[PDB]
């Protein structure tokens, strides 16, 4: 069973320090504290380890209070690529003895700082002739929550951060679509809470 | 308690 | 690489008629060693002993002990590799 | 720091004996097999602290392993079951630092009762809104990968025959086309955003590529449909003045 | 006062008769509290003092698996050592290890120890700075460079400053009444005619804890026995001097021990 407890997830904006506190009340005297970082579609990677004394490297710093009952991973000002699962592990391992267990970790979602939001909902038509039609909700600020559709025949993706590196421009979007002919972008994102100023062209 | 791997238990001469 | 056991034989508490006879082997190396405690020249059978340890000097030591009630001779038969024949030591002061 | 695994995507029928390989070239004494499942993190199946040595982890049931050489740690699903569908991650570490573990790239394995619901994606590219073009001076193409099963796809964008990563975002996870079904096929979307002037040039070519990992040879097929093998499915558009 | 935890390891090879025997004992001050013996019918760490029996199953199990791994590490060391000294594959050999921590009443680390003997002789030992090693001979110099390269000392010092300190804290807290006791030595002087000319004067010290004591006859003619344990958690010792008759008066036995207020001055009554 898990001897470490930590938040299932947390959100952060790019450019802000991120602190992740892990609880491990039953830590044994011989246990070390080790953290891993798992990028999407990759295996976890070791990033920092300590016992009592504060540790700092290029990736993180690790704070351990007096009783070692908890510990804090401190990420310097995060960038979007820091989106990852952070695992806190407490234990000891040697030969057949293995008290070193991962757990579920903290999913860190790093959100872009949208400079000038221009929320809008645009209709895109298939390159070939009509099988589906697609609506695009884009350029909204990162706090926007996109809900799934109430309709069985309508699909709505989650938001997604797009980075146009050459322009220094980042934007959010979500996609909605359906093959029902009574599908119109005006009401596609109805089950979501969108800005009053959202641009809906004709 | 005796020292484990972090303290030298797996470090041979 | 070879050291001969220093043997002591003695009483835990003062030798008063009525109700732990000890034999302390130390300073020896290698750690293989045979220790019998003897009553009237015969092996006492139920004899405990300490866990092998050693001092800062790296010299091994062991404590062999049974229970005493005095009156009958008592000895300590010890054999080590540095002893041509077993070494018997008599008991009291 | 070179830990490798032989398979990246596998589809298997229930009952099959399935072999997963893990190799490291670091002369590490410890090797580990974990599975990672949504919400449960990584759970240890088996580890090995030296050649020939095996130690059951927390969830060994239904698995075997092989450590006949120090370099390699094989995982075997003796008789595959659907609940063994997972992401399998190998790791290794030195005896002296067993908690400093180096991970392989992982193997996505999907075990099914039958291969009849296996489908490659349909792929379609949607051209930028003229409204988006005049309002933002940018142009977002959308790719939809739809109706595929299992969830084993890798989408990429290609502009004028070269893969791009700038201005791209793909859903980190797919949707179920039928959320009320356990059997549901999946859909996935991606955007490629460019300047409106670039899209407006008819010599520019955009292609959305979906690598599907499906059946292999040695997977028997009976049905009407083309066999749903590992394959690439692409859709494209050319820029337009419009 | 100032306290100590120490572990004493002995690994003994026995080629043909199987693997080396690995044995460990642990002390807090002069009190043994655990043992392990790889030859035991069911090898596990076992309690050897009342106050350590408090520890739960997890304590015993982890310590047990650590000894087993240490035994394996020692087996490799003994192989390496046999090479270093160009020794016959057939001879039995002994590797002794002692490590541990000294603290003051402050409860802070006062001194660290981490040392080795091979076949009775000093091999290698961690210096008091806990950052450097003293190799005893040319063979131990190989080990020295090895650990220099690997920065072993830092691992050693880490345990010594952290875990060892902490664990010693816990044991002194639980064995409270029985670890920071002080039993003063009961003393007396015996006389024993060797000849018509002379006799032995023997100075006794009994029943004291801890073992640390000084004992002199006021040296070239002084016999001094090794301090010896009673089987209680206590120690004995004596000192002899061969002395002419009608002459016992110019002799003085001096006794020093922490459990007593008066550093004793004894004459034969």
């Amino acid at each position: 069973l898990a001897k470490t407890t930590q938040p299932i997830s947390m959100d952060s904006y790019e450019g802000q320090e991120v602190n992740i506190t892990c609880s491990h009340n039953n830590i044994a005297t011989n246990d070390y504290i080790t953290w891993y970082q798992q990028f999407p579609s990759q295996g976890p990677r070791f990033i920092i380890q300590g016992y009592k004394t504060k540790v700092t490297n290029e990736v993180a710093s690790l704070f351990i209070p007096a009783d070692r009952k908890s510990s804090t991973l401190s990420l310097p000002r995060v960038s979007l690529s820091d989106t990852a699962v952070y695992y806190c592990l407490v234990g000891e391992i040697l030969d057949n003895f293995n008290k070193f267990y991962f757990g579920s970790g903290t999913k860190l979602n790093v959100k872009p700082n949208i400079q000038n939001p221009d929320p809008a909902v645009y209709q895109l038509r298939d390159s070939k002739s009509s099988d589906k039609s697609v609506c695009l909700f884009t350029d909204f600020d990162s706090q926007t929550n996109v809900s799934q559709s109430k309709d069985s025949d309508v699909y709505i993706t989650d938001k997604c951060v797009l980075d146009m590196r050459s322009m220094d421009f980042k934007s959010n979007s979500a996609v909605a679509w359906s093959n029902k002919s009574d599908f119109a972008c005006a009401n596609a994102f109805n089950n979501s809470i969108i800005p009053e100023d959202t641009f809906f062209p004709s | 308690a005796p020292r484990g791997p972090h303290g030298g238990a797996a470090s041979g001469l | 690489i070879q050291r001969t056991p220093k043997i002591q034989v003695y009483s835990r508490h003062p030798a008063e008629n009525g109700k732990f006879l000890n034999c302390y082997v130390s300073g020896f190396h290698p750690s293989d060693i045979e220790v019998d405690l003897l009553k009237n020249g015969e092996r006492i059978e139920k004899v405990e002993h300490s866990d092998l340890s050693f001092s800062k000097d790296w010299s091994f030591y062991l404590l062999y002990y049974t229970e005493f009630t005095p009156t009958d001779e008592y000895a300590c038969r010890v054999n080590h590799v540095t002893l041509s024949q077993p070494k018997i030591v008599k008991w009291d002061r | 720091v070179k830990v490798t695994q032989s398979s990246r995507y596998l589809v298997k029928r229930t009952g099959e004996k399935v072999f997963l390989e893990c190799v490291q070239d670091m002369d590490h004494e410890n090797m580990f097999w974990y599975r990672q499942d949504p919400g449960l993190g990584l759970r240890l199946i088996y580890f090995s602290y030296d050649v020939k040595m095996k130690e059951k982890g927390d969830i060994p049931e239904g698995y075997s392993v092989s450590r006949e050489k120090k370099e390699r740690f094989s995982l075997i699903l003796e008789s595959a079951s659907t609940n063994q569908t997972s992401m399998y991650l190998c790791a290794s570490s030195q005896r002296q630092e067993g908690d400093t573990q180096y991970f392989g790239p992982g193997t996505r394995l999907t075990v099914l009762e039958d291969l009849k619901n296996v489908f490659p994606p349909e792929v379609a590219v949607f051209e930028p809104s003229e409204a988006e073009i005049s309002h933002t001076q940018k142009a977002t193409l959308v790719c939809l990968a739809t109706g595929f099963y299992p969830d084993h796809v890798e989408l990429s964008w290609w502009v004028n025959g070269k893969e791009v990563h700038s201005g791209v975002c793909t859903d980190p996870q797919p949707l179920k086309e039928q959320p009320a079904l356990n059997d549901s096929r999946y859909a996935l979307s991606s955007r490629l955003r460019v300047s409106a002037t670039f899209w407006q040039n008819p010599r520019n070519h955009f292609r959305c590529q979906v690598q599907f990992y499906g059946l292999s040879e040695n997977d028997e097929w009976t049905q009407d449909r083309a066999k749903p093998v590992t394959q690439i499915v692409s859709a494209e558009a050319w820029g337009r003045a419009d | 006062g100032s306290h100590s935890m120490r572990y004493f390891y002995t690994s003994v090879s026995r080629p043909g008769r199987g693997e080396p025997r690995f044995i460990s004992v642990g002390y807090v001050d002069d009190t043994q509290f655990v043992r392990f013996d790889s030859d035991a019918a069911s090898p596990r760490e076992e309690p050897r003092a009342p106050w350590i029996e408090q520890e739960g199953p997890e304590y015993w199990d982890r310590n047990t698996q650590i000894y087993k791994a240490q035994a394996q590490t020692d087996r490799e060391s003994l192989r390496n050592l046999r090479g270093y000294y160009n020794q016959s594959e057939a001879g039995s050999h002994t590797l002794q290890s002692m490590y541990g921590c000294d603290v003051g009443p402050d409860g802070r680390l006062l001194r660290g120890h981490d040392q080795y003997a091979y076949d009775g002789k000093d091999y290698i030992a961690l210096n008091e700075d806990l950052r450097s090693w003293t190799a005893a001979d040319t063979a131990a110099q190989i080990t020295q460079r090895k650990w220099e390269a690997a920065r072993e000392a830092e691992q050693r010092r880490a345990y010594l400053e952290g875990e060892c300190v902490e664990w010693l804290r816990r044991y002194l807290e639980n064995g409270k009444d029985k670890l920071e006791r002080a039993d003063p030595p009961k003393t007396h002087v015996t006389h024993h005619p060797i000849s018509d000319h002379e006799a032995t004067l023997r100075c006794w010290a009994l029943g004291f804890y801890p073992a640390e004591i000084t004992l002199t006859w006021q040296t070239q003619d002084t016999e001094l026995v090794e301090t010896r344990p009673a089987g209680d958690r206590t120690f004995q010792k004596w000192a002899a001097v061969v002395v002419p008759s009608g002459e016992e008066q110019r002799y003085t036995c001096h006794v020093q021990h922490e459990g007593l207020p008066k550093p004793l001055t004894l004459r034969w009554e």
